[PDB]
């Protein structure tokens, strides 16, 4: 406003109209624009090139906030292409003297400014078929080759303050290696290698809050340095340098520290393709073991994440090539990668924190998303049918968990692998039905993270026999959770879907079988067993399997009773016991010998070890007796209900065993023995 | 002649020290003001009761206590109480900010600001003594201040007075009286910090005192007032040898030599009997064999353990009343012939008998009756280790989920301290188990 | 060590101010306050909150004392027009 | 630590703040004039925690009325107890923030925060030892959210070691009809998890459902909403205004109710439920009160405790009763309803008794819980936020005031990671 | 926004105050809706100028009706105060009635007000402002009073004395009405006839209140604030040659109130404000000779 007033009332400000039309009440609102866009426009004139850069170098770069320092560095970078001489002759030497000051923030800002100036000068020289050494005189080359060395001489890399110097040195090394410097064959490269290696060998000593950053800043710096200096000829590298790096990194993937494992895993996924040629199978076999789970590596969930991240990263570097197992993705190594990727899917780890496995199950979902797609853009024939079907089944299964965050990523991955038409995927079970159920037009406006806008759509996949089992397993494990909205939306979608198959017998004879196979598939797992019993209880209480109740001794209930006997027997937690007592009193409705067996099991559970379980079983038995009909004959139901309501189930066992025996005798059920 | 210097820090520590001093003067006849009519020598001090009291040239019998609190609350009660004329203004130190149940906030933050003040008071008081035995510190594991400032003071004393004993009377946490969920962390921390700085520390299971008050005394809701009156009696009975002309545990080193064979195994088990209510005072008088048999009952034990399962390393008993040595010997022989008391193979298996002809004493209007004879049995039993076992159950379930750990990280305390304390506790448990072989 | 040196410098500044009778006394005293502030603002990346609050309170008290000393030793005269200066 | 400064931003915050002050004054016997006229020494044993002593033995409040417009500032000053406050404790502007978080956090708020930090340091200067802060604002309104979250950040940057507690009032489409309230709510959360230490969740949908279905009201008004919010505030702060050993200070309450830095959202509950102009002669027993306080209907948030797991529970019983019966009832409730309690934080249910029941009720009960079910209160916000942000609707109001989509992305990410952590901790060792 | 869109809704809400005044079930909802509709123009009150004339006519016809109960007139006073705080009193009271016949009725209303009724403070506030609007008439109060000795013994109190008593009684209340009184002080004590008969008295009372008030009690502070506001209004809206003969005496009492050492920030501001108005009374206003040659009025 002051500038506008001075330009309107005096008209003596150089380039008042220009700096007034670009910088106004609206354009000035954004700080990034003011520091990068508007800044360059205002500095384009010779009346604002020197003072602006001076203020940026003697104040903004030495701010007390990292964000302001980075913004000033980016501003200087953008303003380094409007003044190459001034940036390489008065500001660069000005920064070389400040990089050695005692202040930490000042040193960091000066290092960032020097790196940005070097990058800008290199970019400017690249557009004139000239080297970068022309602008950066011998003086500049010397100081830049003394930033990392001098810092190590004062053990400045130690401590919290030393972490920021380490990050600054990593960024400087990355910039220098990307700008192509004449540092090939010097001790500076050996010193840089050492610092990068130390940063990853000591990530457990880095703040968890500022950790993931220091690791993605050391791998990036390693990718530029090993692509500008480890190269003897076009498409090759120093045999000696390739034998020491790989041997050192593949021997650190088996470390006892998890942070070092993750660092080396990402340090092996950034290696250039010229340095993996000839020894790609070794690195592949190494990461495969890094993404595996042994009896000792059960809590190493973060290791598998970075392992899978690096694995797919090397597949995209080397690309696909025919007849080249040691250099690229051929047909001789495509199967092992798929097996290693699908070996991490069955990875659910309920550690103190919770499903840490979700992090490993997420990374895998990405590795495939970058693999099947890559081949689809080159050699789609390698995409096998069975492997692709298994991948599509695992994705559909993961797209129905109880975690909204990871259920939104799985749906996005599925949509990215189903709609893909550039070119499309060779083997996708029901690709026409999937396209009709998920219109590409009405997909970008679907909030998969919200259960309401995610469950009603994912439940429609049950119609496909291929994904039927994998979708039912997900719906089951999501129905027996604990969240109210999730369970409500799952039950609503299940009820709105079973209405079209309840009347059809063969439909209720295929879904029921699939659900009973999930019970035999996941028995004593303790992850699917609990939620599967609750789902069965809810389905029985809603009244879905009614056409089968007319038949006596139906195979479905016959096997369900045996599964419940094998599951509920020998337990401890109360939820499983209550969930088992509910399924039993719900299945009692089925007539025949199954009814007598269920009554016997209920009478047995009535005398549980805990009085609470006894009271719950008694209440459920009374409820299922007063609800259903024809379950007790000979007019002996009155005495049964009277002895059930009169007997105190909260007493001792010697006093309730007689009542249990009397109730069994009144119901025509053999009396269990006592040994 | 020698004199000790007692210290009371924290809310639980100072509240118990006040009752102990009240009971001590109640027994010595020292009036609330400090004048002792029974003392005929003015200015001179060389009797048995002088171990816990000094004398001015007017007659006043000042205690040798150090009441330090990090907040003005409990100190004000004693400053404007009944024995405020008993203590001096300098011995009643007070701070401002409270640790708020946090060992880190009291050991590396609000405790490193008042430690020097407490140390200057502990030096001025010692300068007025020709001979010093040790330091009787009273604190509690529940309170974060009692875990931080007490540990810091003990560590500083270990360097300053590096040739003086440091007997302790810690207070163990109980859910029926607790107000913090972080009492296991601070407890384990202070235990690991004091394991290498103390000689003999007696535990006081709050659950045992609550049960004794609800059953024996017949109280519906035992309060901190009733618990302090019952623990003060035991504290006085234990320190009765250091204040009367006896013949057992007359010095602090005697405690360590007769109850602490293994330097790291220094948590004996204390018991006191009988405990009759005031209503049933003039009813029946139990003999020595009656109060010696009940001492072994877990109901009277201070810690909820099972000494019958384990074995003993050392044992002693201190009587109070008209007790005859022959009757005590006969009762001990009968108990040995009846009960199957087992001792360690490498440890001496004998009971240190020490009778005190002085009759018991109780505060007027108290729930405890004026029994004719009482006894305090101190025996080092391995079963007491069980009291620590369950405590670890509260440290693994929480620490596994990293619960309430940020409070210590953000207060300057490191994270490896918890692992070190857990390893020390595991080593102590392993040593206890090995001693049972 | 940080708390030790801070307390030492605070005691030194207090002793220098208790005996300040020159503008050079107060001017040097007002350059130890700048140094202390610069040190503290460069050490808040590893210090606790209670220590920072104590340091801030000490700095505020020292600044108030310095302002009082400057107002006392150098009593600023009341406002008066420049009419008839000579 | 023995003096707490009170702050209130926005119209709802000021109204909720004025009601709580009136309630604690009527409970302590402090008439509108400022003189004590109660009938119990306990009322004066902890009077210096919220009031200041002044000549003539007067008790002056320690609050600071803050706004960007003058309406609410004049409404409270003219209220029945309006004279109690300080004439120089009212700091407000003229234009408001127009339901925009940016306008209230970067322009008018950023300009009035200077004067706000002047009265704040004026109250901290008259405090032997400041203990913490207690702000009362809403997450829906622009001025109430933006400038109030700007005052939390400024206090955390200024005062290094001081507890921060707030009474966030989550909006609800059933009460208000403004479309930009989802954005004004999400951003606020992104600040709390990274600024405030304690925060109570008082959902408006829960209050509306309790007033329309339980109390039987055809048109629940803002007068009914303030009647439920002030009672909850008086119930949750009963330990800080009267003697006690459980949670006498704010640091202890935080250490006992904050198991993790980011997880500190406590859903409060109070029973028996009442309304304006209603006297219940029937005195509920202790078992009935203990069973009703844990009911989802008596919860101020739209979350069912049964659909989750508890982490830290604190109950308070105000009224002449026995402690043994209360302890037995609490033990029975913990034993029976044991499945709803995490077994990895032993002794995570605290109970306290007080001899000063609220006004108009002989027996009262309180509930400050830290269950993971509170995540449901955020999931609802998530849906609205995402649905409104994907098509870019009414976004020019924010981008045109310095903000950008990066902040919304950041806040959405922080809130989403808070939900995942809650879900994980709820299923710890599954 | 651009214009007023909620015209019919606001008209219906204003025409509904005569059926939602008895029970408060439909009284609170109407006020809430009105406040929510008016808050949208808090930042653009200029967009209400063409609607704030007809809304004030509808609001005035209800309070002017003698058959309008207390509850009905108080409801119309709350809406008026809302509109005032929304748009602005300076721009809202200017359009209010200012005839001569409106001098006696309005005043009478101010006489039937209970200062201890916090449930209707909005009535005591706005009303006062309306009075200040009826002091911009170019006639004297003695002409409106006429003959005061019409009743035997008990004489009738003139309008000037009544206004002076009302102002003296409301410059010392805690509520928002004290402020309104300050408006009347700048419209009543600055009149030609009122100044001649109510300037020495009002300035002797203010000095006494300033001399016997403490900044350590709740009341004394309110009285000092009211007196300072009244003095500032007098020195601002008053003449320089009628107020200059008193600026030395006032300056002295202000300096004696030792305000620069009080912890009351609002008292210090009022003292500084009163210190600059008194000072500008000692010097004649000058005019910028440098205008008409260095810039236009706008840009
Ligand atoms: N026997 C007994 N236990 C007590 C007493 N006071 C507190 N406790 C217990 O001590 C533990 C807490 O210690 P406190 O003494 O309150 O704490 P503190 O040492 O003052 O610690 P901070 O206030 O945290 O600085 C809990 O287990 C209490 O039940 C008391 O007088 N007697
Ligand atoms: N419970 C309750 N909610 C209220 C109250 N007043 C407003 N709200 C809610 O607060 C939100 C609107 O915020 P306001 O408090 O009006 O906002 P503000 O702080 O005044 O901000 P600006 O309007 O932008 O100046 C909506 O969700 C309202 O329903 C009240 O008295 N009680
Ligand atoms: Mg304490
Ligand atoms: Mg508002």
């Amino acid at each position: 406003a002051a500038f506008q007033e001075n330009v309107g009332r005096q008209g003596t400000f150089p380039h008042g109209i220009d700096i007034l039309t670009t910088a106004d009440y609206f354009a000035v609102g954004n700080r990034s624009n003011c520091f990068l866009v508007i800044s360059v426009f205002i500095a384009g004139f010779p009346e604002y090139t020197q003072p602006m850069i001076d203020h940026l170098v003697t104040m903004k770069i030495s701010h007390w906030d990292g964000v302001i320092r980075e913004l000033a560095a980016r501003a200087l970078h953008n303003l380094a292409q409007q003044a190459p001489e001034f940036s390489a002759t008065q500001v660069f030497p000005r920064l070389l003297s400040m990089t050695l000051s005692p202040d930490l923030h000042m040193r960091h800002g000066s290092i960032l400014a020097c790196a940005e100036v070097a990058y800008a000068l290199y970019k400017l020289a690249a557009q004139e078929n000239r080297p970068v050494t022309d602008h950066l005189d011998e003086q500049a080359v010397q100081g830049l080759k003394q930033i990392h060395q001098q810092l190590y001489d004062r053990q400045l890399y130690r401590g919290l303050g030393g972490q920021l110097m380490r990050q600054a040195v990593c960024v400087l090394i990355e910039k220098l290696s990307l700008s192509k410097m004449p540092f090939r064959g010097d001790t500076v490269i050996d010193g840089w290698q050492w610092l990068i290696n130390d940063t990853l060998r000591h990530l457990h000593l880095i703040s968890s809050h500022s950790r993931q950053q220091m690791k993605d800043a050391a791998v990036s710096a390693l990718a530029a340095l090993c692509s500008e200096y480890y190269m003897k000829e076009p498409g090759e590298a120093d045999p000696a340098i390739q034998e020491e790096l790989i041997t050192q990194y593949l021997a650190e993937l088996r470390n006892p520290e998890e942070m070092t494992r993750c660092g080396f895993s990402l340090a092996l996924g950034a290696l250039p393709g010229f340095l993996l040629k000839g020894r790609l199978q070794q690195v592949l076999t190494g990461l495969r073991a890094v993404t595996h789970t042994s009896p000792e590596d059960v809590s190493f969930a973060e290791s598998r994440r970075d392992g899978l991240k690096a694995i797919a990263r090397i597949c995209q570097t080397v690309g696909v090539k025919a007849g080249a197992p040691d250099e690229a993705v051929c047909g001789e190594n495509v199967s092992q990668i798929y097996c290693a990727l699908l070996g991490c899917m069955d990875d659910y780890t309920t550690d103190s924190r919770g499903d840490v496995g979700t992090w490993v199950r997420k990374a895998a979902m990405t590795s495939l998303m970058d693999l099947t797609l890559l081949l689809a853009r080159s050699q789609p024939e390698l995409i096998e049918a069975h492997t692709c079907e298994r991948i599509m089944c695992c994705v559909a299964q993961q797209a129905s968990e109880k975690i909204d965050r990871f259920r939104a990523h799985a749906a996005s991955v599925f949509l990215t692998l189903l709609h893909f038409d550039s070119p499309p995927i060779p083997h996708v079970p029901h690709r026409g039905e999937l396209e009709k159920l998920f219109p590409r037009s009405d997909v970008a406006s679907v909030n998969w993270s919200a259960p309401s806008q995610a469950f009603p759509r994912i439940t429609q996949l049950l119609g496909l026999p291929t994904y039927r089992y994998h979708v039912l397993l997900g719906l089951v494990v999501s129905l027996g959770g604990l969240t109210e909205s999730t369970i409500r939306h799952s039950t609503q979608s299940l009820f709105e879907y079973m209405k079209g198959i309840q009347s059809d017998p063969q439909a209720l004879g295929s879904f029921s079988g699939t659900l009973l196979q999930i019970f035999e598939d996941n028995l004593l797992n303790e992850r699917v067993s609990v939620p599967l019993l609750k789902t069965l209880d809810h389905v029985l209480t809603h009244g879905c399997f009614d056409i089968f109740t007319t038949e006596e001794d139906h195979p479905f209930a016959v096997k369900l009773l045996a599964l419940c006997k094998k599951e509920i027997k020998n337990s401890k937690d109360i939820q499983k016991l209550l969930s088992g007592i509910a399924v039993f009193c719900e299945m009692v409705q089925f007539p025949g010998d199954v009814r007598r067996q269920a009554l016997l099991q209920l009478c047995l559970l009535l005398c549980h070890r805990f009085p609470l379980i006894r009271k719950t079983t008694a209440s459920q038995v009374y409820e299922t007796l007063l609800t259903y009909s024809d379950v007790v004959g000979a007019d002996v139901l009155d005495e049964v209900v009277t002895v059930l309501s009169d007997t105190a189930w909260d007493a001792e066992l010697a006093v309730v065993r007689e009542q249990r025996n009397r109730l069994c005798d009144l119901l025509g059920v053999p009396r269990p023995q006592l040994v | 002649m020698r004199e000790c210097i007692s210290i009371h820090v924290g809310q639980a520590g100072v509240q118990i020290g006040n009752a102990c001093w009240e009971l001590y003067c109640l027994e010595h006849g020292i009036q609330p003001d400090g004048q002792m009519p029974s003392d005929k020598t003015i200015g001179g001090g060389d009797d048995s009761f002088n171990t816990f009291f000094s004398e001015t040239g007017a007659g006043k019998h000042v205690p040798r206590a150090v009441f330090v609190d990090l907040e003005p609350t409990v100190i004000d009660e004693v400053r404007t109480g009944t024995y405020r004329q008993l203590f001096h203004p300098e011995q009643l130190i007070t701070g401002k900010e409270d640790a708020a149940n946090n060992y880190a906030r009291g050991h590396y933050t609000i405790g490193k600001e008042i430690i020097d003040l407490v140390l200057d008071r502990i030096r001025k008081l010692a300068d007025q003594c020709t001979g010093l035995q040790g330091f009787l510190v009273f604190h509690s594991f529940g309170g974060g201040t009692g875990s931080g400032f007490t540990s810091l003071l003990m560590e500083r004393l270990s360097v300053d007075y590096g040739k003086k004993s440091k007997l302790e009377f810690s207070i163990y946490p109980a859910p029926q009286v607790s107000t913090a969920v972080v009492e296991p962390y601070n407890s384990i921390l202070t235990t690991h910090t004091t394991l290498e700085h103390s000689d003999c520390a007696f535990m006081v299971d709050n659950e045992a005192i609550y049960d004794i008050c609800r059953r024996n005394l017949d109280i519906e809701r035992p309060t901190y007032t009733n618990l302090n009156r019952l623990i003060s009696q035991i504290v006085s009975s234990i320190t009765a040898s250091l204040r009367f002309d006896g013949a057992l545990n007359v010095d602090l080193t005697e405690f360590q030599t007769n109850l602490v064979p293994y330097p790291r195994i220094h948590f004996p088990l204390a018991t006191y009997a009988p405990v009759i209510s005031a209503e049933k005072a003039y009813h029946e008088q139990l003999s020595v064999a009656e109060i010696t048999n009940a001492c072994f009952e877990p109901a009277n034990q201070m810690v909820k353990c099972d000494p019958r399962h384990g074995k003993y390393m050392a044992c002693c008993l201190l009587y109070r009343g008209d007790v005859v040595p022959k009757d005590v010997n006969a009762a001990i022989a009968t108990i040995k012939t009846k009960r199957s008391i087992q001792f360690v193979d490498w440890c001496p298996t004998g009971f240190k008998v020490g009778i005190n002809y002085q009759p018991p004493t109780v505060v007027p209007g108290g729930d405890l009756a004026k029994v004719q004879r009482a006894v305090c049995m101190l025996s080092n039993t391995t079963a007491i280790a069980e009291a620590w076992a369950r405590l670890d159950h509260k440290f693994d379930l929480m620490y596994a989920k990293r619960a309430f750990v940020h409070w210590y990280v953000g207060e300057g305390m490191e994270e490896g301290e918890f692992s070190e304390a857990r390893e020390d506790m595991a080593a102590l448990e392993k040593d206890y188990e090995e001693v049972g072989v | 060590f940080f708390v030790a040196t801070f307390v030492r410098e605070r005691a030194a500044v207090e002793e220098l101010l208790e005996r300040a009778e020159s503008v050079e006394r107060l001017e040097e005293a007002a350059s130890r306050l700048q140094g202390l502030q610069k040190l503290i603002n460069d050490s808040v990346f590893f210090l606790a909150a209670y220590d920072l609050r104590q340091g801030q309170e000490a700095l505020a008290r020292l600044q108030a004392a310095l302002a009082e000393r400057r107002r006392g030793l150098q009593p600023k005269k009341r406002f008066a027009f420049k009419t008839r200066g000579k | 630590m023995r003096e707490i400064v009170h702050i209130q931003a926005g119209q709802c915050g000021n109204q909720i703040g004025a009601k709580f002050w009136e309630v604690i004054s009527d409970e302590h016997g402090i008439d509108p004039t400022g003189t004590y006229h109660g009938d119990s020494d306990l009322q004066l044993d902890r009077i210096s925690v919220y009031y200041n002593e002044a000549t003539g033995g007067k008790y002056v409040p320690r609050a600071i009325l803050v706004d960007l417009e003058p309406g609410t500032m004049d409404s409270v000053r003219s209220g029945p107890f309006g004279q109690i406050f300080r004439p120089d404790n009212f700091v407000f502007g003229q234009s408001g923030a127009g339901n925009n978080w940016a306008k209230g956090h970067y322009t008018e708020g950023a300009e009035l925060v200077d004067s706000v930090l002047d009265v704040v340091r004026k109250e901290a200067e008259s405090c032997d030892c400041l203990q913490g802060f207690q702000l009362t604002h809403s997450l829906g309104g622009g001025t109430g959210s933006g400038m109030g979250t700007l005052l939390i950040s400024k206090i955390r940057e200024e005062y290094p070691d001081r507890i921060m507690n707030t009474f966030s009032v989550v909006p609800s489409p059933k009460v208000s009809d403004t479309v930009v309230e989802p954005y004004n709510a999400t951003l606020s959360v992104h600040q709390l998890v990274e600024n405030t230490d304690e925060t109570y969740c008082i959902d408006n949908e829960a209050l509306y459902d309790i007033c329309f279905r339980t109390l039987k009201l055809t048109t629940p008004t803002y007068g009914d909403l303030n009647h439920l919010v002030s009672a909850t505030m008086s119930g949750v702060t009963t330990c800080l205004r009267f003697p006690g050993q459980l949670n006498a200070d704010l640091r202890k309450l935080a250490v006992n109710m904050v198991p993790f830095p980011r997880l500190h959202f406590f859903m409060p509950g109070f029973a028996p439920l009442t309304s304006r102009g209603s006297q219940q002669y029937r005195a509920l027993t202790v078992p009935e009160l203990t069973q009703q306080v844990f009911d989802a209907k008596n919860m101020m948030a739209a979350c069912d405790p049964r659909h989750g797991r508890y982490l830290t529970v604190a109950a308070v019983f105000r009224g002449r009763m026995s402690m043994k019966e209360v302890d037995e009832q609490m033990l029975n409730v913990q034993n029976k309803n044991s499945s709803y309690f995490v077994e990895w934080i032993p002794n995570n249910v605290k109970t306290a008794v007080c001899d000063i029941p609220p006004r108009g009720l002989k027996m009262a009960v309180t509930f400050i819980g830290n269950s993971t079910a509170i995540q449901e209160l955020f999931k609802r916000i998530s849906e609205q936020f995402t649905a409104m942000f994907r098509r870019k609707a009414f976004l020019h109001w924010y981008t045109g005031e310095g903000m950008d989509e990066m902040e919304f992305t950041e806040a959405e990410s922080n809130m989403n990671d808070l939900v995942s952590e809650y879900q994980q901790y709820q299923d710890a060792t599954a | 926004l651009e214009a007023f869109g909620e015209s019919a809704e606001t008209r219906a809400l204003l025409g509904r105050l005569r059926e939602v005044h008895g029970g408060g079930a439909e009284r609170e909802v109407a006020l809430e809706r009105f406040r929510v509709i008016m808050d949208k123009y808090q930042e653009q009150p200029h967009l209400l100028d063409p609607h704030l004339e007809w809304m004030m006519n509808l609001l005035l016809d209800i309070v002017q009706d003698q058959t309008s109960p207390a509850s009905l007139v108080h409801l119309a006073f709350k809406f008026l105060y809302i509109i005032t705080k929304v748009r602005g009193y300076k721009t809202f009271l200017r359009l209010f009635p200012h005839e001569v016949a409106d001098v006696e009725p309005v005043l009478d209303l101010v006489t039937i007000q209970n200062p201890k009724d916090h449930e209707a403070w909005e009535t005591r506030y706005m009303l006062l402002l309306w009075l200040s609007v009826t002091c911009l008439i170019p006639f004297d109060f003695s002409r409106l009073d006429g003959n005061l000795l019409t009743q035997p013994g008990q004489a009738r109190m003139s309008i000037m004395d009544r206004i002076l008593q009302i102002a003296e009684s409301y410059l010392i209340v805690s509520d928002k009405a004290r402020d309104a009184a300050a408006v009347l002080v700048s419209r009543f004590i600055t009149r030609p006839d009122v100044k001649q008969s109510k300037m020495a008295e009002f300035l002797d009372w203010s000095l006494c209140n300033l001399a016997r008030s403490s900044f350590q009690t709740m009341q004394g502070v309110i009285t000092m604030d009211g007196t300072l506001q009244a003095l500032a209004q007098i020195f601002k809206h008053g003449k320089r040659e009628d107020c200059l003969p008193y600026a030395a005496t006032v300056l002295r009492c202000l300096d004696g109130c030792r305000l620069p050492e009080s912890n009351q920030t609002l008292l210090r501001k009022l003292g500084v404000k009163l210190v600059q108005r008194l000072g500008l009374t000692f010097l004649k206003p000058k005019v910028a000779a440098w205008r008409y040659q260095r810039g236009c009025r706008s840009l």
